[PDB]
């Protein structure tokens, strides 16, 4: 690939800068640059390719619920918003392809400490979970299963091998409890598994890293929050 | 209206 | 090019769909695609080049002075950095290079009423204006006397066939008070030209029209800015 | 610092 020449750390090096400058394409492709060396990311490491890749497939994603919106409504005129609504689609399907890809190709492994699986698991789950925002029949179930499996996968280390304030485990929680209420319309399995993972976490809130409690108390009021959405 | 997922932010 | 199947309509109609997405990349390439069908473009598609190019280049001299700046920081550590800005340079100066294009190769006329006259030539200056902020050397004395003489013929049309309030004649004469002050070098001509134009406005606010008064207003707002920032 | 120019303010 294009970044095949570049040294790892000069890739790392320059996804750093990318963030800096808010270019996340270049940062995202600095990162899957660095994936593709085939050694092991830090947690520092999985950062990048994390907010890289989130902020370009979320550019993608409100671009195109502006325009499933514009076209609905306009099915209430041309062949135009269907079309422009589709190639944005096309694009975002070929990001989650990109990233789907690096972690079935490289990342997600047998071995690993429990930080690194639950994290990858969590980001597959993600992604086919954006899949399945744009997905319509037999591509679509497919999508939605290989979704479910990777977040529960995840959800399963994460319950024996993380305290029930860790980051990684709390975010995981959080976005599987999303799946069920606006991917799976299961209103139910969401708001249990909010409650719960809410509710786990401040009975252990002892268990808080001084490195970490700062997402940690984050994630727990956007499990709150959105229970009193859900009521 | 849309449930918030994990924010894209930094650690 | 990419676009020269799809029929103008559709183009401006896509443009404007890709300005409620935020996505301007995409805006830009729809308007390139109207502009290459090699009719005129009215007040509201000058508007959608405009808008679409600016956002595209607004965001590369941002990354590229973030850049410019850790480098300048960094000369007081391996090559990253240079290497990093000067990618960033080099597709800053290619957009630039198309606004140029589009405008030598269609849009600038002899014919046309003087707003399309004087907004292009305004264009022309603009950017390359931004070519000068990241020049140096043979290329760049080139560059900055092509952004003057651009400017200076649009004043020229623009004192003798508008209002001295006219949104595009206001906003011309601000971006030449800044070519001389962060260009040029020329403080002077600057603080004169600014200075000059706010206060012609206002002896002539009676010429304000019913259809851009705001956008005049917020024009004349801008130069007093820059009077008390140049104090 | 920097002088402000023209926006990018949709006419
Ligand atoms: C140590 C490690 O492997 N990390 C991955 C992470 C730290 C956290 N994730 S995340 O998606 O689990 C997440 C949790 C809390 C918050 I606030 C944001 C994101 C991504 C970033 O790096
Ligand atoms: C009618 C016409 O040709 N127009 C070009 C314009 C209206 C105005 N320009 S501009 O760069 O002259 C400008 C003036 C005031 C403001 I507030 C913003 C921009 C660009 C957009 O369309
Ligand atoms: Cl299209
Ligand atoms: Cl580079
Ligand atoms: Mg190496
Ligand atoms: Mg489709
Ligand atoms: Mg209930
Ligand atoms: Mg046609
Ligand atoms: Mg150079
Ligand atoms: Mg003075």
């Amino acid at each position: 690939g294009a970044m095949g020449s570049m040294e790892r750390a000069s890739l790392i090096q320059k996804a750093k800068l990318a963030e800096q400058a808010e270019r996340y394409e270049d940062m995202a492709a600095f990162m899957k640059g660095a994936v593709e060396k085939g050694e092991e990311l830090s947690c520092e490491e999985r950062n990048l390719l994390s907010v890289a890749y989130k902020n370009v497939v979320g550019g993608q994603r409100a671009a195109w619920r502006v325009l499933s919106s514009i076209e609905q409504k306009s099915n209430e005129k041309g062949p135009e918003v269907r079309e422009y609504r589709e190639k944005v689609e096309t694009e975002l399907q070929g990001v989650c392809d990109t990233v789907l890809g690096l972690l079935d190709s490289h990342l997600i492994k047998e071995a690993g400490d429990a930080e690194s699986r639950v994290f990858y698991l969590k980001m597959k789950g993600d992604y086919y979970r954006y899949l399945a925002e744009v997905a319509t029949g037999d591509d679509k179930k497919r999508i939605i299963d290989s979704a479910r499996s990777a977040y529960q996968e995840a959800m399963d280390i994460s319950k024996k091998e993380m305290p029930p304030t860790n980051p990684i485990r709390l975010g995981l929680a959080l976005n599987f409890s999303v799946f069920h209420y606006e991917i799976a319309n299961s209103p139910e399995e969401a708001i249990s598994l909010a409650k719960t993972t809410f509710d786990e976490a401040m009975a252990d809130l002892h268990t808080l890293s001084e490195d970490s409690y700062k997402d940690s108390t984050l994630i727990m009021q956007l499990l709150r929050d959105n229970l009193t959405l859900w009521t | 209206i849309r449930s918030t997922s994990t924010p894209n932010v930094h650690m």
